């Protein structure tokens, strides 16, 4: 028996799960979506241009008010941008300039940042002293932090470059739940509207669904052939999409446990950095390494819009909860508001 | 090793026990939600500049 | 027109002034990236310098501020975070000369150097080669020949020729020879010498970028 | 005496000869086209190519040359009629001021580019990081203002002097006094020439000291700068030498009684065409040298 | 957070002196400063304002030119120089901090104040409906006010501030912009308005509510105060 029998059993589970996935296969969404009319070409313009940053912008996130957004760039500065009037509400200097992830708390009282440093710093915005100060130093990780997202005013879920994903609480500063299912490096995270399930993609082309409370792998997806660099949640909370360096985007449904479609075009051959969804879910916006940001129809899976307002790699892409505007940031140190 | 393979077994039976639903019905749920709220999605159908807060 | 937003605009102007000052400050400073296999190899030059994630080393030499980033402790796939160091002036790559007799490790260093050299992100960044363990290599030559892991090698076993052979074996992997310039140098026990070589190489690279911007390269 | 004084305020011994129409038309016609094409294409390239301070001086030189090459086709019209001019005083002095200011600005911008290269080679760690674009813009505006001020002396219109009832627009002549315009023609050469020669020598010395790069980059830059310096010297030296001989003859007896001015005037007016040949050559050398073009 | 004022005292007519205020517990550099004086028998009234960058200095119409305000950010202290003082200048002066950004709560902290005494148009006028209203514990009291000009700015926010000054201490901010609660204020407080008619409701009054309530507008540059309504236990 020994490792031979165990490996054969694992292979048998793999075949059984593949056959089960084939069992529910009914029809590709493309044919059923033929009934609904196409969205058509979408003309998009940049209403505001944020030129405060001077280095490459890596990550950004919108607030719950759909007005304030937080930007992270390699120069080691976080800027809170007022979208309506293009004003810098706050400027937070970072001890570690190598920052590639940031998030905005749902209540708008806390922000988080991280990157090549193994510490996920938490900053307070509403300090009575009037200045921004560090609240917690989550330094329990070993690998580089790639994505951190606020789950509540006292709980934050973060993913590191190692094979472990950790859930942290602000009050104590210790790891509550640790997930070790992934084998590669986790790049991006996404929190469902319910705030009970969250997906995670790793470099091994594996997307896994994790439960915040119970803490085990609920779903697995292996439709991609390369690293999952971008991942986001569909607004309804039952579907999610992934972006990879293979120049293709894909949409998965938790209930179906299958890849419903893949978004790609022959001309596009470079990787994908960030992905986001619109309020209605019709529009699937994803950044690309080229000097272009592509908007796809999530249902028909076709190129619906083209944003060529950038001259460098597009890295971050955030969509307001109300869908009033979309902000796209690139490595050109310029952030533009689009709608 | 064996233990982690057994955990894989459990989750797959766990996902197995989840009622893997079929593509249909599932697609109709998305279609119904879109048409039910497409009437008030600014990015799909923008409001006039008078009501739009982002007007120049 | 505005009533209270003028104060916000003024505050934004102060923030912009501070950001511009910090940007000029950072632009004046020069960045260096550390790479190699084996902690002692990198720590040798760090100790030789004269004034947990990445380790930041700041030192002023000849009125120039040097920022050296040690990324050897990350232990993560370089393919997903090497692009962060696109703008670094030079990459200090360290390889121990005495590592050839240890288990194969010289072959691993050669693969690491090949991967770093052929990276698309480092297409216009120079690499500074620091061959550590100079004395240990000379002691090793008298006991073990270089031909154990170098079957193609055929020549006398001496310090000069062995060092030259290792140098030219590390040099050929630079496929894009026209753009990049490899400034190989042997680590010296005497202080105030390696830093001189690093400063000279960085000055040469900066002159090259200046001439590129002029319109001559 | 046929070639007597065309006296307005000084004893101008201007001449009128045959070879001018036989020799000027081809050179000036070819220069007009070649210069306008070569320089306008560079301007269009700049109109869509970044904003870094390095190219501001090059664009200023390009616009200066563009303005320069327009007046020369009129200097032609003057030569075609062999020192006769059809238009009024206002056009004459406006176009001559444009020509002189353009030449001075081109020389000054060439010197500024040479100094910029000297700073960016010999002293990489100096006030050259990016001289924030506003600083370079104000420096360029100050240079334009000072060159305009040193040339407005021409715009104080006297009259379209008539030799035999035909207007001649030459500010250059053999005169009894060394007015400002003669010193400017010498100061525009010795100072910029010395500055550029010193910059090139220092660049060569520093590059050869400890900067060896035989990958067809450093050698290419060295040869390019050497050849541009050589063409500048060849273009500007003959005219200043001719004027030096003219003024040596003027003071050393022979201020009147038609001296070798007979042929020296032709020599000067033929060597002056090299000043516009320099304008023609400047873009093709400076702008096309970079691989971006 | 502490704002301690000092330097007041007795001044002869047409005299001069320098009031000082040392700031601690907060970033003085970021916060702009306001000066408000209260007459022994009258209400509050704004004097001058200095922004964070020491620019856009504003003065009241009745004190323009006569008074001057300065700051020294390294020194972490505020100066208020006055000369040729008049009889009406006798009042208790408070230094008030203020930060200006989206979601801010300006005028959220007031100093203990310094006393000054002297030996023997085109502004916003706020009409106070009442000056004294008896109340009892456990009841509800509503205070109504009127403004000469509508404060509903086109941006959607109204510039209204409510301050409560109990006997023996400086005023305390209750509600700013008639839609937000200041830090440390019990949630029982509430406010509403229609652009011109403003009401302040204090449900479930306790004994600590005894004091005088002052209204403030921040639409126009010249800040003004109301006559003040005093509540009797
Ligand atoms: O270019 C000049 O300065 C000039 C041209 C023609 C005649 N005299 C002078």
């Amino acid at each position: 028996s020994e490792l031979d029998q165990l490996r054969q059993e694992a292979e048998q589970l793999k075949n059984q799960i593949r056959d089960a996935r084939k069992a529910c296969a009914d029809a590709t969404l493309s044919q059923i979506t033929n009934n609904i009319d196409p969205v058509g070409r979408i003309q998009m313009r940049t209403r505001r241009t944020l030129r405060g940053h001077l280095a490459k912008i890596y990550a950004m996130h919108w607030g719950t008010d759909s007005r304030l957004l937080v930007s992270a760039s390699q120069d080691g500065k976080l800027i809170i941008w007022d979208s309506y009037t293009t004003n810098k509400v706050h400027a937070i200097p970072l001890r570690s300039s190598w920052v590639m992830t940031c998030a905005y708390a749902p209540s708008g009282n806390y922000v988080a940042c991280g990157g090549l440093d193994n510490i996920c710093s938490i900053y307070n915005l509403k300090t009575r002293e009037g200045n921004v100060r560090v609240s917690r130093e989550l330094a329990g990780h070993t690998g580089y932090l790639s994505c951190c997202r606020f789950l509540d005013d006292n709980q934050i879920v973060t993913s590191s470059g190692d094979t472990t994903c950790a859930l942290w609480d602000i009050e104590t500063g210790q790891q509550t739940t640790t997930f070790t299912g992934h084998t590669g490096d986790v790049m991006s995270l996404s929190l469902a509207p319910d705030t009970r399930l969250f997906v995670s993609g790793a470099c091994d082309a594996s997307a896994k669904l994790w439960d915040v409370r119970e803490g085990m792998c609920r779903q697995t997806f292996t439709g991609h052939e390369s690293d999952i660099n971008a991942i986001c949640f569909f607004p309804n909370g039952n579907a999610f999409a992934t972006g990879s360096d293979d120049a293709t985007c894909r949409l998965f449904d938790l209930r179906a446990d299958q890849e419903l479609m893949t978004y790609s075009h022959d001309n596009i051959i470079c990787g994908i950095t960030s992905v986001s969804f619109s309020k209605s879910g019709r529009l699937l916006l994803a950044g690309y390494d080229d000097f272009n940001c592509n908007v796809w129809d999530a249902l028909k899976a076709d190129r619906a819009g083209v944003l060529a307002g950038h001259d460098n790699r597009v890295s971050c892409l955030g969509v307001t909860d109300d869908g009033m505007a979309v902000a796209t940031g690139s490595w050109d140190s310029f952030l533009k508001i689009w709608n | 090793s064996i233990a982690q393979a057994r955990k894989l077994v459990e989750q797959l039976k766990m996902e197995a026990n989840i009622d893997r639903i079929k593509v249909s019905k599932a697609a109709a749920d998305l279609m119904a939600y879109c048409e039910a709220h497409a009437k008030e999605d600014p990015l799909l159908t923008p409001v006039p500049a008078s009501e739009n807060p982002f007007r120049e | 027109l505005s009533a209270e937003d003028k104060a916000a605009v003024e505050r934004s102007k102060m923030i912009d002034r501070n950001l511009r000052e910090d940007g000029e400050k950072a632009a004046r400073e020069v960045k260096l990236l550390l790479l190699g296999a084996g902690e002692s190899g990198k720590n040798t030059i760090v100790k030789q310098m004269k004034i947990t994630g990445i380790v930041e080393t700041h030192f002023t030499f000849k009125d120039l501020h040097f920022k050296m980033f040690d990324v050897g402790a990350q232990r993560s796939e370089r393919k997903k975070w090497i692009h962060c160091f696109e703008g670094v002036t030079a990459i200090i790559f360290c390889v121990a000369l005495s590592d050839y007799d240890l288990v194969n490790r010289m072959h691993a260093s050669m693969k690491l150097f090949d991967s770093i050299c052929n990276n698309k992100w480092f297409t216009d960044t120079s690499i500074i080669l620091f061959l550590n363990k100079k004395d240990l290599f000379e002691e090793k030559i008298k006991k073990s020949p270089l031909t154990i892991c170098y079957p193609e090698y055929a020549g006398s076993n001496t310090y000069e020729e062995a060092a030259a052979y290792i140098q030219c074996q590390f040099e050929d992997l630079n496929k894009r020879k026209d753009t990049k310039e490899i400034y190989t140098h042997f680590t010296c026990s005497t202080d105030t010498k390696n830093v001189q070589f690093v400063f000279d190489a960085v000055t040469d690279v900066i002159i090259k970028n200046n001439l590129k911007d002029c319109g001559l390269f | 005496q046929d070639h007597f004084l065309e006296i307005d305020k000084k004893n101008c011994c201007v001449f009128r000869d045959d070879f001018i129409v036989k020799v000027l038309p081809p050179v000036l016609g070819l220069e007009f086209i070649f210069g306008l094409l070569g320089n306008g294409l560079a301007l269009w390239i700049f109109c869509f190519h970044s904003w870094k301070s390095s190219r501001i001086f090059l664009f200023n030189l390009a616009v200066a040359d563009f303005l320069l090459i327009i007046c020369l086709p009129f200097l032609m019209d003057n030569y075609v009629r062999r020192w006769d001019w059809k238009f009024g005083d206002i056009p004459c002095r406006l176009m001559l001021f444009m020509l002189a200011m353009n030449r001075q600005g081109s020389i000054i911008f060439l010197t500024v580019v040479a100094v910029d290269r000297y700073f960016r080679v010999v002293h990489p760690h100096h006030a050259l990081n990016k001289i924030s674009n506003r600083t370079a813009a104000i420096i360029s505006c100050l240079l334009w203002g000072i060159t305009i001020g040193l040339t407005v002396h021409l715009l104080k219109k006297k009259m379209p002097i008539q030799n035999g009832g035909a207007n001649l627009c030459s500010s250059f002549s053999i005169c009894h006094t060394f007015q400002w315009h003669e010193a400017m023609f010498l100061l525009e050469f010795f100072l910029p020439l010395g500055i550029i020669l010193f910059c090139s020598a220092r660049i060569i010395w520093s590059l050869r000291q400890r900067q060896m790069d035989r990958h067809a980059k450093i050698k290419r830059a060295i040869t390019f700068i050497m050849v541009v310096a050589i063409v500048f010297v060849i273009c500007f030296l003959p005219s200043v030498v001719v004027r030096i001989r003219i003024f040596w003859l003027l003071h050393t007896s022979g201020t009147q009684n038609c001296e070798v001015y007979r042929s020296v005037d032709l020599a000067f007016f033929i060597t002056l065409s090299f000043t516009y040949m320099n304008s023609m050559l400047d873009p093709v050398v400076y702008y096309f040298s970079s691989p971006s073009f | 957070v502490q704002l301690v004022e000092s330097g007041g005292g007795l001044v002869q007519p047409g005299g001069s002196r320098k009031l000082s205020c040392s700031a601690s517990g907060f970033a003085f550099s970021s916060f702009g400063m306001h000066w408000v004086r209260q007459a022994p028998e009258k209400g509050l009234e704004w004097v001058a304002y200095i922004s964070s960058g020491s620019g856009t200095i504003y003065y009241a119409d009745t004190v323009k030119g006569r008074f001057t305000i300065s700051r020294d950010d390294p020194k972490n202290t505020l100066f208020l120089q006055m000369t040729s003082l008049r009889s009406e200048d006798t009042a208790m002066y408070y230094c008030v901090r203020s930060i200006y950004y989206y979601g801010s709560s300006p005028f959220d902290f007031w100093g203990q104040g310094t006393t000054l005494t002297v030996s023997a148009s085109a502004d916003i006028v706020m009409t106070q409906a009442t000056s004294s209203v008896p109340v009892t514990p456990g009841e509800s009291v509503s205070i109504s006010c009127r403004s000469s000009k509508s404060l509903l700015h086109s941006n959607g926010n109204t510039y209204l501030y409510w301050f409560l000054q109990r006997p023996g201490q400086s005023p305390q901010l209750l509600i700013y912009r008639m839609s937000n609660l200041a830090s440390g204020v019990p949630d029982r407080f509430s406010g509403s308005g229609s652009g011109t008619a403003f009401t302040l409701t204090i449900s479930r009054l306790e004994a600590e509510d005894v004091g005088v309530y002052y209204c403030m507008q921040h639409l126009e540059y010249p800040l003004t105060f109301g006559a003040g309504t005093k509540l009797e236990l």
